[PDB]
């Protein structure tokens, strides 16, 4: 089949800012390329279809072009309701989709409120204990959050978790968990949550003892 | 109003087999192709094939030839896929959508969610967690299937609240939620997190104490 | 065959860069643009029968079919000169000519 190489995977832009998103095909599709954008639980909507051409009822800002082995569409002024996931869709032998470019509003820098939090007494008693960190509110996407126990650091039993950028605010937030049985955890004192972002030159730290 | 209406069972057992239906209203049926698209991480948006109402004439990506099968009615203006033999692989979103005439993919189902699993129907177990401004959370752990709802104080807090996506622990789903609340209002005022989970008639209220 | 395009005739066969068959669906493309425009034998021996064949009616059975030639049209056909004769009927005649004239022989059946 057709293969599509769509790029970038990601695009930060500003209200106002003129977009463009890359398509190539690995061989001739003619004018047969569409483009669609999809928000989160939606089907994806018809942007632009046979290279150039506007669906009705979408607005004019929208615009692509093409070569037959290579496109692009273009948004001429980005506004807030543009914030989304594009694809392009080759069907002049078979159907192809590219996939995906995820396109994020820009913001001021924001550094991550970070929390961490013991397991609760009523977790304890079921012989199971699950360490949970919070990095809240942090621009941009970029980062990388880790467990340490007693200085050591820990991936076995970990799961994180982002949530998509805020409507409000326009950051993100993630949450860790670190799962260990009651026994596990009750050996080791210091536990820690390390996050490494752009707004702190030195990784950010939270930490507790079990002690207290 | 061109519409497409989507049901079909959404947690099937690994072997198994379910059908998507895809009710059109609103144009001529047997005028449009109906196309089928498979959407999962990893894995993409992914063509499935074509039936003609027309004639009942069909195309399958050959990736799917045999574990897709489309037919349509004219009837009932419905078509319909039948995926069988799943496994886990097949937990995606699935979408029925017409061709238009002189455009393309103009009209879509609302999608269908498909998990293929082994788990049992779960309630969740729901643990506080506590620590000039103050994060609390709770912890959503061990349930199924998705969703549960999480809100705090029945909806009197939303404006420093974030609830996480959940992750797949085993066959099970755990989930976070936090909220930040001012230290004053943290010794002064109750904080409390409500925690529902439809698929198992369960609602839990969580006190965060210190 | 179908209603839709997507994917090509062929999807994911190769394909070189016979043309009576684009043009037939052109003529179908028009006709379809005509909106108002067991009973199929009926209909289609009634086409033919009283023996005065043209290659407009050749087209209008198709507006049933794509929807005999040698047990009946096959000598005509080569009284034509083969199909050098629709293909040169699309030819010495208006697009819409042809179009309204086809549209005539299914309005009278």
């Amino acid at each position: 089949d057709i293969q599509m190489t769509q790029s970038p995977s990601f695009l930060s832009a500003s209200v106002g800012d003129r977009v463009t998103i890359n398509c190539k095909a690995s061989q001739n599709v003619n004018k047969y390329l569409d483009w669609y954008q999809q928000n989160l639980g939606e089907p994806p909507k018809l942007l632009i279809y046979h290279t150039n051409s506007l669906p009705t009822g979408i607005p004019s800002r929208f615009s692509g072009s093409g070569s037959g082995t290579d496109f692009t569409l273009t948004i001429s002024s980005l506004q807030v309701e543009d914030v989304a996931t594009y694809f392009c869709l080759q069907h002049d032998s078979g159907l192809t989709f590219g996939s995906g470019t995820k396109l994020e509003i820009k913001r001021a820098d924001a550094a991550p409120t970070v929390s961490i939090f013991p397991p609760s007494m009523e977790q304890l008693t079921s012989g199971g204990a699950t360490v949970v960190c919070f990095v809240n509110n942090f621009y941009p996407r970029d980062i990388s959050v880790k467990w340490k126990i007693d200085g050591s650091e820990q991936r076995d039993g970990v799961l994180d978790s982002v949530t998509d950028q805020d409507s409000k605010d326009s950051t993100y937030s993630m949450s860790s968990t670190l799962s260990l049985t009651k026994v596990e955890y009750e050996r080791h004192n210091l536990y820690t949550c390390e996050v490494v972002h752009k707004t702190s030159s030195s990784p950010v730290v939270k930490s507790f003892n079990r002690n207290e | 109003q061109v519409q497409l209406q989507q049901s079909g069972a959404e947690l099937v057992k690994p072997g198994s087999s379910v059908k998507i239906s895809c009710k059109a209203s609103g144009y001529t049926f047997t005028n449009y192709d109906m196309h089928w698209i498979k959407q999962r991480p990893g894995s993409g948006l992914e063509w499935i094939g074509w039936i003609y109402p027309g004639n009942g004439n069909t195309k399958y990506n050959q990736k799917f030839n045999g574990k897709a099968t489309l037919t349509a009615d004219k009837s009932s203006t419905t078509a319909y896929m039948q995926l069988s033999s799943l496994t886990s692989e097949d937990s995606a979103v699935y979408f029925c959508v017409r061709e238009g005439l002189g455009i393309t993919f103009e009209y879509w189902g609302q999608g269908v969610k498909v998990t293929v699993s082994s788990a049992e129907t779960t309630a969740p177990s729901v643990y506080p967690l506590a620590p000039s401004m103050v994060t609390l959370g709770c912890l959503v752990k061990g349930y199924f299937p998705e969703p549960v709802t999480v809100t705090w104080n029945s909806g009197a807090l939303s404006s420093g609240v974030h609830t996480f996506p959940a992750v797949l622990q085993s066959g099970l789903y755990t989930l976070t939620s936090s909220v930040t609340v001012p230290s004053s209002t943290w010794s002064s005022q109750a904080v409390t997190c409500n925690v529902a989970h439809p698929a198992s008639s369960t609602k839990v209220d969580k006190k965060i104490v210190p | 065959d179908r209603a839709g395009r997507m994917g090509g005739e062929a999807p994911e066969l190769a394909l070189d860069p016979k043309k009576l068959s684009e043009s037939l669906k052109r003529i179908g493309d028009e006709l379809d643009s005509n909106m108002e425009l067991e009973v199929f034998f009926r209909v289609a021996a009634d086409m033919f029968s009283d023996g005065n064949f043209n290659w407009g009616r050749v087209v209008a059975l198709f507006y049933f079919a794509s929807k005999f030639l040698r047990e009946r049209l096959l000598g005509w056909i080569q009284d034509q000169g083969g199909w050098d004769g629709l293909l040169s009927y699309f030819g010495t005649g208006t697009w819409q000519t042809v179009t309204i004239f086809v549209a005539g022989v299914l309005t009278a059946s």
